RNA sequence: AUACCCUCGA
């Protein structure tokens, strides 16, 4: 389950069965904001959730 | 498809022109096609000495 | 210089647009020659200053020195002397040149990406070269053959075509008519088919 | 706002019923505009007088041979249909044509009605006709509503427009409207131009302020 | 022009200029914001470094980060019909050089998101290990909670000890220096952000292999529209 | 040689309006039809966001902490406001929020000459975190002035003032007793809804008035 | 501001 969005990362609580004993939710992404790319254009991502 | 969305079925119906504003004799095409742009900007083309 | 071409259906057959910016830079010492004779600049300096601000006033100078000032324009490969011929610019709105659409059959050139170099002429012999031995008026027919290479492609034949056309039964069919004249007014006034069996 | 109003409009006279009439400052649709509606409001809407039947003794029916005179029935209705009359007096009137070289100015005339070419040819002999003059709108075509003619009632004869590039200090990307006219000379095309501007402003006078 | 409007067809072209300290005969050239006979206005778009603060508009020509090398300038200037926003700028220092003000502002920077990246991952599993051992224990045995506390305790001390470290190895593996080329002293890169609108000239192609180059951009009114009133788009 | 009088006007929706004029010589419908479509659809003056600042933001290709949206997305979404001005020309306009929620058009500040049609546009998303105060300067226009045509942390908008969206006409026969050959024409003008219909209308005659009191 | 290599357009 998403703990918190924004338009720079995704925090993702990870599922208590999908986990191991300990440090249960961590799933931090962290989303590339506007980067040039080798044909000089933008690769920016945005969150959807 | 195009008969369930309340369209000729032929795909094709008379447009009026954007000028004179009188319909064209005959049916013409128009819908909804999936257009690109390349990476072949006139404004890296443009070169003056 | 050189820039992507796109077809100018507004101009006549001995005249090709041309960039604001790369007509500024191909003509420059004429502007800067025009602008020291007007005496609106002094120096160079204030000159350049004028043509790189872009003032009002430098549009005027260039149209001047652009009015009859023939250039050159061929394509990449050029197979035959009419792959490069002279056109009286004309000043337009953007980065791309304009082409007369019935000169593309002779550069073997289409607006799918293609690109021409354009070139000015300097001297009175090179200007006077391009108006009077390849200016795009001279060469409509074919150096290979006698037959025109000026000629209506695709799209105007297509129009030519339509409109010199004949329907059995059509609006409009069967009145004579007085001149071309009438029958222009009754075709605009929408009570005869563009081709309908009439007598004139 | 503030738009671009030309007051510097010429009309280059080509000819003595030809003119052209070119606008060049014009913002970026209204060369379009302009042109369509003077092109619309001339060759459709714009009142006039012209021949809508005839009546030539001894032509039956209009595919009729007819003997004296070098042409035939078509000729002379096509003839007919180039004159150009003004009617001052009433809008309905008959003219009569006796004759046994016709030309316009044979044709014999009463106080009202004027006819501005009498040169104009009918027919070449080696005539008794009556024909009808009534005042229309524009072009009405004899189907829609010998003994029927199609009438130009419009006092131009051609409209065409263009409109081309005009180069500003700083915009430099604007239109200019060349409009040709060419009349039956009943109306100078200045004239003509200046009674469809006038017609086209009266449609929405009411609400401009 | 509704293409235009609606802005469908703009792209973003980023693009980076560059600027090297090279060990010069005479001496290093330092990156300083007294460029000599440098005017007053694009000393003002400057920093007092020698660098554009991020977010400018930079027309052509003018002076993006500021070079003397031996006293001659170096500076880097945009190229000619290049204009853009400078969205980024990265400093690069050799090993045994002194570390800019602006590389310090960015490091710090890195770094406070860094620390707050892993501040609110720790408050997320301690928040989650707070309210299960809540939850286990009845409203506010006796061996059980005391022994769950001290377990809950245990675990949070070492998230923290893990978490410090990691943050630690993080600060440092910042803190270290490049392998510059032989005589780079220090290296600045900018980034310069352009809405590319499609104008006539642009090429456009659809999927089926029909290319073409936009020719002009009429406005709504000349484009066919149906009787229904809505414009079309594209002639092809 | 018949004019429009009264003219009608039908309120389908607050943006969708209908308009009439019933009488009308033969073969003018089309004209006036076209002539009022072209100039709605071209010359139309109306107010949109034409700078916006934020506190936190120094260009508009970055983001925000706790927006969902980048500044981008925040721009193209101010894009779309549909404001009117009473007063003066240019005016300021400021929007202030913290904590978690959604910012629209109804929490951007009000004023005395500035209304607000679509209140529901969402302009962006806001995280627990999230904070955005950001200053609108908007002005009123004719066409589409792109940031070109027109300090550091300003961030300048494409602005496209026409209000006007679509304008239809159809052509229909007018009985007005009197003969059987007049007809009318029915403006199906669609906009925004910063501009009434009826002066629309008025915008459009006046302008068409100039432009043939050119001759 | 010199030579190869790669990629792309007509
Ligand atoms: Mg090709």
């Amino acid at each position: 389950v998403i703990d918190s969005v924004d338009a720079s990362r995704v925090v993702v609580r990870v599922a208590d069965d999908e986990v191991e004993t300990g440090e249960a939710g961590v799933d931090i992404y962290n989303l590339t904001k506007y980067t040039r790319s080798n044909q000089n254009t933008c690769i920016n991502q945005r969150p959807l959730v | 498809m195009l008969k369930l969305a309340d369209l000729p079925e032929s795909g094709q119906m008379r447009l009026f022109d954007g000028r004179t504003g009188n319909q064209f004799e005959r049916p013409t095409t128009v819908g909804y096609m999936y257009m690109l742009k390349l990476n072949h900007l006139v404004d890296d083309k443009m070169h003056a000495r | 210089g050189r820039s992507v071409i796109t077809v100018g259906p507004t101009l006549r057959l001995h005249q090709c647009g041309l960039p604001k910016k790369m007509a500024l830079e191909l003509f420059k010492p004429f502007i800067f020659g025009k602008l020291e004779g007007r005496g609106m600049a002094t120096t160079i300096k204030a000159a350049k200053k004028m043509v790189e601000r872009e003032l009002p006033e430098v549009w005027d100078v260039l149209a001047e020195v652009i009015r009859e000032h023939p250039v050159l324009l061929n394509r990449a490969p050029t197979l035959h002397r009419l792959g490069i011929q002279a056109f009286e610019p004309v000043l337009i709105e953007g980065k791309a040149i304009q082409l007369h659409p019935l000169v593309c059959a002779a550069y073997n050139a289409d607006f799918d990406g293609d690109q021409m170099a354009v070139h000015v002429p300097l001297t009175l012999e090179a200007q006077l070269e391009a108006r009077a031995l390849m200016m795009s008026t001279n060469n409509i027919l074919s150096p290979a053959n006698g037959e025109p290479i000026i000629v209506p492609s695709q799209d105007v034949v297509m129009g030519l075509y339509y409109m010199t056309r004949e329907a059995i039964n059509a609006k409009g069919e069967g009145m004579a008519f007085a001149d071309l004249q009438e029958v222009d007014r009754a075709y605009r006034s929408g009570q005869a088919s563009l081709h309908a069996r009439v007598k004139v | 706002n503030e738009f671009l109003t030309p007051r510097h409009i010429d009309v280059q006279v080509v000819s003595q019923t030809r003119a052209k009439i070119t606008l060049e400052p014009l913002e970026r649709g209204f060369g379009h505009t302009l042109g369509n509606a003077l092109r619309r409001i001339l060759l459709s809407s714009m009142p006039g007088c012209a021949v809508v039947e005839a009546e030539i003794d001894g032509v039956l029916h209009e595919y009729s041979a007819i003997e004296g005179v070098q042409e035939d029935v078509i000729e002379i209705l096509l003839n007919l249909k180039g004159l150009a009359i003004k009617l001052h007096g009433r809008d309905e009137v008959t003219l009569t044509l006796a004759k046994k070289v016709v030309t316009a100015a044979d044709i014999q005339l009463d106080h009202d009605v004027e006819i501005i070419n009498g040169d104009h040819v009918i027919a070449n002999l080696a005539l008794n006709m009556k024909l009808k003059v009534a005042r229309g709108r524009g072009y009405e075509p004899a189907d829609a509503r010998r003994l029927q003619l199609d009438a130009s009632f419009s006092p131009v004869r051609r409209v065409s427009y263009v409109v081309e590039n005009a180069r500003v200090e700083q915009r430099t990307n604007l239109d200019k409207l060349v409009l040709d006219l060419e009349t039956n000379g009943t109306l100078d095309p200045e004239e003509a131009i200046r009674r469809a501007a006038t017609i086209l402003q009266q449609q929405l006078a009411a609400f401009v302020d | 022009e509704r293409v235009v409007q609606e802005d469908r067809f703009t792209t973003i072209h980023i693009q980076e200029l560059t600027c090297v300290a090279r060990d010069t005969k005479l001496g290093p050239e330092e990156i300083t914001a007294d460029i000599p006979n440098v005017g007053e206005a694009a000393l003002n778009k400057l920093d007092e470094a020698g660098i554009v603060y991020v977010g400018a508009e930079v027309q052509a020509g003018d002076i993006l980060v500021g070079k003397v090398t031996p006293v001659k300038d170096t500076s880097l200037r945009v190229p000619t019909g290049t204009k853009g926003t400078v969205i980024d700028v990265q400093v690069f220092t050799r090993d045994g050089v002194e570390r800019d003000s602006r590389a310090l502002s960015i490091e710090k920077m890195q770094l406070d998101q860094i620390r707050k990246d892993l501040n609110e991952e720790f408050r997320i599993v301690e928040g989650a290990t707070f309210e299960r051992l809540r939850a286990a224990l009845v409203g506010a045995a006796d061996d059980a909670l005391n022994e769950q506390l001290e377990k809950a305790q245990a675990y949070i001390s070492d998230r923290r000890q893990l978490l410090d470290d990691k943050f630690e190895d993080k600060k440092r593996k910042l803190q270290q220096g490049d392998d510059l080329a032989p005589g780079v002293l220090k290296i600045v890169k900018v980034y310069l952000a352009i809405k590319r609108r499609i104008q006539p000239g642009d090429k456009m192609a659809g999927r089926h292999g029909n290319k073409g180059v936009v020719s002009v951009i009429m406005p709504v009114e000349d484009m066919p529209h149906d009787a229904n009133g809505t414009p079309v788009d594209i002639v092809l």
